[PDB]
């Protein structure tokens, strides 16, 4: 099946640069054009980018013309997004889509997204994450202090995924995140994975 | 057996030729236009629309002989030559020459600038319909066709808008508003005035020699005049013959081509007839080498350029002659006819934009200068970038505030998408207004990365982490701290 | 560019009954070539790339059910769900692609149902997280109905609620009460209580 | 001073366009002491200049749209021309056709009704048929 | 190649219910990486062109109205209207378009209505016929729906009908009986007797 | 708006050899595939041959493999079709259609389809219509004894359309064909169109 | 004896698909003495032979698919084996793995239960995934 | 790396995939041509010992009498060295026509080819020859003098001249009356502006050549002097014979395979695991571009388990690479059918143009007709009151139009001619 891999995602300080990677795979990449499209929680989704298949024809988002730049390789079925100059509202999270053919005569739409990566922009440095289980029926573990957002949280390397919840991080006092991951029981281990920080941790939940 | 040439040309000489060798001549006018349309077994004209029949198949490719090459000059299969095949049999070269009464004027002037003044006196005048006879003017002072480097040509270069070629062009129009020359004028009334001897100095190539032979008044022929202390380059042609590819006797019109026109006697009978002037074959070239006209021939062809051949220049001529045209009549400027030839010359511009752009440079020759950067940029996305970007990258490298991560990034972004530099730029120059370690690994069971510019303050940093987390080994060989 | 604006917005309903939610456009869409109305229904679970749902706004896109129905034209136009399903909670948007590409606002699909009792845990602060010089007591609520829910705490505290899933239809809440260390030891009994539609726990 | 604008709809990138405005309820001369203009509007960005000409005959163009677009003007039938050549996308906005005038004191503007131009990115429709 | 087979030769149906066209396969159409079945509906209008209604035996095609539906898989396919209009007469064809190109035999739909009585005329030969040397008398029935009639020529012949209209969903019919001159001559009268469910016209 | 006409068609006796072409506009001709369907009363619809887009990959029926010949000329934007050695079986007509792009991507079968032109083959000559008037509420006229299938049949050079009932034609004893043409009505010319023949014939009817 | 056939499937036109049959119920001479191939058909077609190996191992094709069909014959592991290369939409088939036997007096022929091969003849599928 | 000095085979693919001039040899740049500096031309000789044998031999076959006397060994991993025995009897990589190379046409599949490559193959199995012996192996036995002869390139000699033992260089022997083709090397370097420099003025010198040759001979030096000053030396002289009578490497970027092809089938080919004319087609279908790894799988499964069809499994092999590549006989044989009249012949040779590659169906078809098979327009105007209109019949001439349009005329209920435009007008 038709599949787009993001990376590249990640913290940078505002001014510096960035690069994203989408790898695609399924399908013929050199014959199709390709969009990149962002999306915020208090903006939502947006296009910002767009090439055409043979890279003849590039178009740029009004509010991101002229700081990003749209490439393909097509002998390695690749999209690149070289990102400059970024300011504090471009944080958000980055997806390529695969526009069909000939689109003014059978008029099919991006179609295709891939899974994307969050792109976050801020002065303040990363933090690794702090994690604490929590004595209990139901049991789980909280992360606190880690300033990149992105962590994925699992329960024994997936086994279960039924009772899982999974809060939403919110933004405390000093400027950090904190979440708390629950799972409903009548050995549980819980996973937590920082990318920016590179972080894996295995905490054991106990009384 | 069917032969189509120019009017002007040795029809008779040729005819008599065939009568020898059924062979049948006509000398149809605009036959060089009608010819791709209606596609005769062999079309006599110059190499510049060989090379677009070839490219569209009309013309058949011609199976040659090393002796036969060896026949003829070489630089006359040079420029018979398309991406490498042989498509015409060389037959001669012309090119232009001046052509003055001697009785009267005893010399020729040396300077087209002397003319008017000579002209004033006697109160030259030639075609002006065909850009043909206008062009060695346009030429003269730096204008050309198109960028000869390296031995190529550079379909992407025109050079019809430089500031020679505007030189040129305000040249004759001027001496065209000064009643020296009349801008409605052609080929016959030209050979009409100079046979009758009402005017001193025409331009014209060896077919008009016989023309005037029959005027019995002397005449002396020598290259064109300097302009501005540049001499005149007329395009150098070659009239040669090129096969039907739908003939059906292709194989009897090689023969006739190779062992009967293209022989001693044949050429000197259409000499006869008409003077081809300097032909291809060693032994008759050799043979009139000592006819002065020849050598003046010989002299401007050397001081002008050979015609090229790629099939881009039909337009052109076109181009060139609605300008010259424009030019002569006075319904506008020089420069907007030029710009409207411009226009003209690229051809993957469709029609629309092709008459949009024409109303552009119509109502606004204030920007016709960015008109046409915007139209060639337009041409080229088109198309079936260096200039900028080396400035941009030379621009960029001297950017003092920016830092190498950004100086990268931007280099990056000019390098992998040039159309936008000119606004990358600016965003480069808009940050350089505002601006006016190893990384560490612990092995709660878990791993972390921090950079740190020693090891100690990793130390540091991961001796906090471990406090938080409620939790000493180092090794520089992995650049790792280890906790148990 | 042309912008789109949807008016429900969030909205709220129970299953089985339809639902029409509206998105009007500054400019006509309407392609003259083809008489064909460029605009496009996206949907988009949580934490899920969005999914085509409806192109042309009224060609359905392969793989879609027959619920789901887009009318309209000029500059206004509706997508409606016949019948809502408990896994048709997600966010909707309408998009045009005939002019550069444009998204809407988005309207959330909220799912009613009856209310249900929360189920209320209190659970403690980590040793190895009160040795670092701050605690954390944690008072969690879930598988209720209505998001709306008080709690209070008895000795600046901070409250996070997740989102609706799709199987079961209700939430989970956590208030997280946290302090210096000096502060967790000077006090001794802690608790916390909910006022909810649809109770105190403490300990020592 | 009433302006009437004509021309506008749905143009493919790279193609051209001619809109035309027409000034009424004012005399020649009066109208030779304007200047005259087009203006152009996105939803949700003020409106900008996109080219005028003043009453000298001089033009002046915004810095994006320079070399592509032209004005002209005929103050003989109190008429002004806006072409428009090599479009993008981004060009989709209405169109204001815009008369400046001094008040010695002050500057004072008339707008127009405008129209609308959209530029359709769609790849596949260039041979398509307008009937 | 993949050839199809439709089980309904021709069906009728009165206006406002359910029909059902099932066609069935040699073999599995499925394509492996796809999961798609390959086979498309097509509806031909007499005297007109095919026009594609359903693709991927599931999907429905732009601007076919929704009363269409397609289902089916392994190697039997159903294509149902779920109120057949008036226009809707044409004959319906199920292609697969996986392995080379086939088409099946084609399912023929009619339209069922109350009676008409025939309307009945009587058309004698012209005299360039006379001169020429042969006969031709016509007997015509217009606007008979029930496609039941016999006719009979009282003092070789060829009938023939067209087909039924989409608005009036009635038929026409001519009987031509055709003689030499001189058999024109020798007799007198000529009636035309039609007998339906839902009369003799004569001339001398 | 898309559109397909064919030409070439007529009558040709058995073994002698036929053109078909086939002009498309509206579309990108250079793009997409094309393919040439015929159909017969008999044997109903089926797949004669298919052309793909740069004219390298060609696929033909396995009754006319060997017989019939497909190309496409994208500067003319024409499709050509060559038949030699024409067998009985072969009258039908035929239909140029378009192959959508991708369509193991997407799906989208044969959507666009021309007018179509009727080959038939045959030993027998062709013969013009003969036209006779039928004297009067209902009025018409009625063709007969021409060989050739095709005869278009309209009133008043297509003035009114209501009443119009046109029967199909019936092949009598003698191996010609005839039909008989009405309106019925509360001046009337009915004109009849044999393009085989080449026959125009305009006949005014009256009692 | 009884003949099994394995493999085969939905294939590209141009790919490449391996068929091979397993003889059970024989002494290795004994079908050493019968020769083995490949029969297909196509529906409302009749049986017409694609490959043949006789007893003296001299392989037989038919002319439209010399040169891209290869039969071979394993006596020791009792296998016959077709070799499909450079495929098209009009080899589509159910083929049978056949044995022909001399009787003396006339010919016997043993039939397998044969396999399917589809080949799809389709646009934009030179990269697209199959084992996912 | 900053420059490879190399053969100028691999370079040509390098830059597929991203007064000086006249102080060398002209041919040496046009080898290269620019993007390499060529350096040294090296070709190989025959080199055998003295002591061993007064004078070489100078055909192929009388070199098995020799070693079984002494009872010739070389490099047989390398298809390099191996090559001109292939060559010499017509083998070549590509077609060289009119100064291009054909890549569509590839000669290893030739009938010398395959006589050279069974007398190889006859040599190695009549234990004259090692199979498995290299490079080192046979400079180690021609240092010691364990073979008489052996096929080395200019290089090896100061390693000879390392075991000062007398030895000989020639001319490869001639195989079946005809010499050997070796092809013949240009090393030079190939840059990834110092660099370029330090090539130029430094290393192309005399003193620069001369330091690099004494260190181990590079043969024919591309600097006119210093080839001027060693072309003294016989050894060169033999090399350059050995060059003239041998063909220059192609710099097209289909090399590299190939050699790996011919490496293969050279192993194919010494083992004994295979025969000459398979160990020849499976290089022939790995040199073929553009087919897919399960296609060139498949058709080496199919080329292996079955070589009675090699021929057509190679003719379908390259009639589907040049298919997925990104008649003339017909042509002829159309023109005679004697019972075929004109238009269908027409009609066929208009099928034949139109489509080559049904040409074999479209000829026997043709054939299958052939046993099978052994007028002006005029116009009708009717202007009358009971009939008005036009109509069309082919007629030989204006008598049998007439009686056709009276007929017509008659079925339908004064007559004038007009023969410029071949109309009848009837009025009524
Ligand atoms: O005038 C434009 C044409 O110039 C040349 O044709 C010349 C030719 O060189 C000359 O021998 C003869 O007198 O005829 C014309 C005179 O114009 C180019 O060869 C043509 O392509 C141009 O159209
Ligand atoms: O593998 C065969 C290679 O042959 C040549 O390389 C030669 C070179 O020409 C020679 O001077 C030296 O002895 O090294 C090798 C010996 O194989 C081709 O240049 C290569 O492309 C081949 O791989």
């Amino acid at each position: 099946d038709v599949q787009l891999v993001e990376s590249g995602g990640g913290l940078v300080q505002p001014g510096k640069s960035l690069r994203l990677s989408c790898a695609a795979s399924g399908f013929t990449f050199s014959n199709f054009g390709m969009h990149w499209v962002r999306q915020a929680p208090e903006m939502g989704l947006e296009w910002v980018a767009y090439i055409s298949s043979g890279s003849t024809t590039k178009y740029y988002g009004d509010t991101v013309k002229g700081r990003f730049t749209i490439s393909r390789d097509n002998p390695k079925n690749t999209l690149y997004l070289q990102m400059n100059s970024l300011r504090s509202e471009d944080t958000a999270m980055y997806y390529c889509a695969r526009r069909p053919l000939y689109d003014g005569d059978y008029g099919y739409p991006m179609d295709y997204w891939g899974q994307g990566t969050s792109v976050t922009v801020s002065s303040a440095s990363t933090k690794g994450p702090s994690v604490f289980p929590l004595a209990p029926a139901a049991l789980g573990c909280l992360v606190k202090d880690y300033f990149p957002e992105p962590v994925t949280v699992s329960w024994n390397s997936g086994a279960l995924t039924s009772g899982v919840h999974t809060f939403p991080a919110v933004l405390q006092s000093s400027g950090l995140y904190s979440l708390s991951s629950v799972v409903t029981v009548p050995t549980y281990i819980c996973n937590v994975n920082h990318k920016p920080s590179n972080t894996k941790v295995d905490k054991k939940v106990e009384p | 057996l069917v032969i189509w040439i120019n009017g002007d040309k040795g029809y008779n000489g040729l005819a008599e030729v065939g009568k020898k060798f059924k062979v049948t001549v006509e000398h149809p006018d605009k036959l060089e236009e009608k010819f791709p349309q209606v596609a005769p077994d062999i079309i006599f004209w110059a190499h510049d629309r060989f090379g677009g029949y070839a490219q569209s198949g009309l013309l058949a490719e011609i199976t040659p002989d090393k002796a036969f090459q060896d026949k003829l000059y070489p630089f006359t299969w040079d420029a018979v030559r398309y991406n490498g095949k042989l498509i015409a049999y060389p037959i001669a070269v012309e090119a232009l020459s001046l052509i003055y009464n001697k009785d009267l004027l005893p010399n020729p002037p040396k300077t087209w600038e002397e003319i008017p003044a000579l002209d004033k006196e006697l109160k030259l005048m030639f075609n002006l319909q065909e850009p043909y006879f206008t062009w060695p003017l346009i030429a003269a002072d730096g204008g050309y066709a198109f960028k000869y480097e390296n031995g190529k040509y550079d379909i992407k270069d025109v050079g019809v808008d430089n500031a020679g070629a505007k030189a040129g062009l305000t040249f004759l129009v001027d001496l065209i508003k000064n009643k020296h020359m009349n801008a409605d004028t052609d080929y016959s009334i030209a050979e009409a005035a100079f046979n009758k001897g009402e005017t001193a100095m025409t331009i014209n190539g060896p077919w008009a020699w016989s023309n005037i032979d029959t005027s019995k008044v002397n005449y002396g022929v020598t290259v064109l005049p300097t302009f501005k202390g540049q001499p005149s380059k007329p395009f150098v042609g070659v009239l040669s013959a090129g096969i039907n590819a739908a003939s059906p006797n292709k194989e009897l019109a090689k023969e006739f081509l190779e062992n009967y026109l293209l022989t001693d006697e044949g050429l000197e009978a259409v000499n006869k007839d008409k003077p081809l002037g300097a032909v291809a074959l060693k032994s008759y070239e050799e043979e009139l080498a000592k006819d002065p006209r020849i050598a003046a021939t010989m002299e401007n062809a050397q001081k002008g350029e050979i015609m090229p051949n790629i099939p881009q220049m039909s337009a052109f001529w076109y181009a060139v002659r609605t300008a010259v045209i424009n030019a002569a009549s006075g319904r506008q400027t020089v420069d907007q006819a030029l710009a409207f030839a411009q226009i003209l010359i690229m051809p993957n511009l469709t029609e629309e934009q092709r008459n949009g752009f024409i109303q552009s440079l119509k109502d606004d020759p204030s920007v016709s200068k960015e008109i046409l950067a915007e139209a060639k940029k337009l041409n080229e996305h088109q198309a079936p970038g260096s200039g900028d970007q080396q400035s941009a990258f030379y621009e960029i490298l001297n950017m003092p505030n920016l830092n190498e991560a950004q100086r990268n990034g931007f280099i990056q972004s000019l390098k992998d998408d040039p159309s936008q530099s000119t606004n990358v730029l600016g965003e480069a120059k808009k940050l350089n207004e505002s601006q006016a370690v190893t990384t560490y690994k612990l092995v709660l069971k878990g791993e972390t990365t921090t950079k740190a510019v020693d090891a100690e303050t990793a130390e540091k940093a991961f001796k906090q982490y471990a406090n938080d987390n409620g939790v000493w080994t180092y090794d520089d060989a992995t650049k790792t701290f280890t906790v148990t | 560019n042309i912008m789109l604006t949807q008016s429900p917005s969030s909205l709220a309903v129970s299953a089985g009954e339809r639902v029409t939610m509206s998105c009007k456009s500054t400019q006509s869409i309407l392609y003259n070539s083809n008489q064909k109305t460029y605009l496009a229904w996206y949907q988009q679970k949580p934490g899920q790339s969005p999914k085509l749902l409806i192109y042309w706004a009224s060609t359905r896109a392969s793989g879609v059910p027959d619920r789901f129905t887009g009318s309209g034209s000029g500059t206004d136009f509706t997508l409606t769900i016949n019948s809502v399903q408990p896994e048709d909670l997600a966010v909707y948007y309408c998009h045009q692609y005939l002019s550069a590409w444009t998204f809407g606002g988005g309207t959330k699909l909220e799912i009613k149902r009856t209310v249900a009792a929360p189920s209320v845990f209190i659970f403690p602060p980590s040793d190895e997280q009160l040795k670092s010089g701050t605690a954390s007591v944690v008072c969690l609520l879930n598988n209720f109905y209505p998001r709306e829910a008080k709690v209070q705490w008895k000795v600046n505290s901070q409250e996070s609620v997740t989102e609706q899933d799709s199987k079961d239809s209700t939430y989970s809440l956590s208030s997280t009460l946290t302090l210096s260390k000096a502060d967790y030891e000077k006090h001794k009994v802690y608790a916390c209580e909910v006022t909810h539609q649809g109770v105190t726990k403490s300990f020592n | 001073v009433q302006l009437q604008e004509s021309g506008g709809g749905l143009v493919q990138p790279g193609g051209s366009l001619r809109l035309s405005c027409t000034a009424s309820g004012v005399t020649i001369s009066a109208l030779n002491a304007m200047a005259m203009g087009w203006y152009r509007q996105a939803p949700g960005e003020r409106r900008v200049m996109v080219a005028a000409v003043s009453e000298r005959g001089n033009a002046m163009y915004r810095e994006s749209v320079q070399g592509r677009f032209t004005v002209t003007r005929d103050f003989t039938n109190k008429m002004v021309s806006l072409q428009m050549d090599n479009l993008k996308p981004e060009d989709t906005a209405v169109y204001y056709c815009h008369v400046l005038e001094d008040r010695v004191d002050s500057f004072h503007d008339y707008w127009g009704q405008g129209t609308q131009v959209t530029v359709s990115s769609l790849e596949g429709t260039k041979h398509h048929h307008h009937h």
